């Protein structure tokens, strides 16, 4: 039950590392709210065609079925305000995303 | 004088793959600044495929196909081509036409270079002999 | 990484990571997903 | 440690070894680290 993440143009293949910089600014405050938590982790879904911002956060049937949870491993933000690292680790197909 | 906005702009609905040309065309980017730099290569860092804030394809093609050389009238006849593979593939020619040339230019470079590293080298060996046999036995003891 | 040390413990893992070359879309890559047998994934991506 | 990372999860901790460049007497040191409120030893960290 947490808000689906902005992959915005970043294809994650299964088992490859990759990483995720999004425009926007409101995601880091999942990023730091997940913090105090004992154990750091995120989610990872992939975007269906025709991108846009206002439908992920709208509807949630854009998004695919298939899913690809996985742990994280050390935030940077080198340049921007949220530069996080996503890998494809353990596959999942929910039964309903929603 | 009357203008009007006819900027034709056709694009495959399924945009997934039909970003690799372009990969292919910052990968030759990437190869002529970094074997033929002109300007600086932090621009190409700011302006990448992979962030996603490419909100106009059309002017990063023509950004990146700002940086060839190529003359002015080459780039009128890239305006004339209305399909978008067209002036891709028209991209990509200017690229490698430039490409060819400052590879000659550098390997010519190197080669001329290293032909006279290999004169004064065997002169460095020749005086070396003369020295080593000057300074051997007495040298002018005829008298 | 190679296929003649035998450490390839788990092949799932680096055949997904092989058929990442692949420059097909996306959505052709969720295709490949909606397969559950390993030999119709192995031959959709021999065609791909 | 700069201000862009935000990496400083305690910016009391940044300011004070900025602080500690400053030339001021000891004694100013005790007496700025005296004070409680923030913005009160900050302001004198300026003013010193």
């Amino acid at each position: 039950h947490l808000p689906l993440i902005a992959i915005t143009r970043n294809p994650v293949f299964p088992r490859f590392i990759k990483i995720i910089e999004v425009k926007n600014k409101k995601l880091v405050e999942l990023l730091r709210r997940k913090v105090r938590l004992a154990q750091p982790y995120v989610g990872v879904f992939l975007k269906r065609d025709d991108s846009n911002e206002s439908d992920v956060v709208e509807s949630l049937d854009e998004i695919y079925h298939t899913g690809t949870f996985a742990q994280i491993h050390e935030m940077q933000d080198l340049g921007d305000k949220l530069r996080m690292i996503v890998m494809g680790h353990r596959r999942v197909h929910i039964s309903r995303q929603l | 004088m009357v203008e009007v906005e006819n900027v034709v702009h056709e694009d495959f609905q399924v945009t997934e793959e039909v970003k690799a040309l372009t990969a292919e065309i910052v990968k030759t980017i990437r190869d002529i600044i970094a074997l033929n730099p002109l300007y600086r290569e932090s621009v190409l860092q700011m302006m990448q495929a992979g962030q996603r804030v490419v909100d106009n394809p059309i002017y990063l093609s023509d950004m990146g196909a700002a940086l060839t050389g190529a003359e002015s009238h080459e780039l009128q006849d890239v305006l004339e081509e209305t399909n978008i593979p067209k002036r891709l593939y028209k991209a990509l020619s200017l690229l490698k036409k430039e490409f060819e040339l400052s590879k000659l230019q550098q390997r010519l470079g190197r080669e001329v270079e290293e032909k006279i590293k290999q004169t004064h080298r065997k002169y460095l060996l020749q005086e070396q002999l003369k020295i080593i046999k000057k300074e051997l036995g007495l040298e002018k003891d005829d008298k």
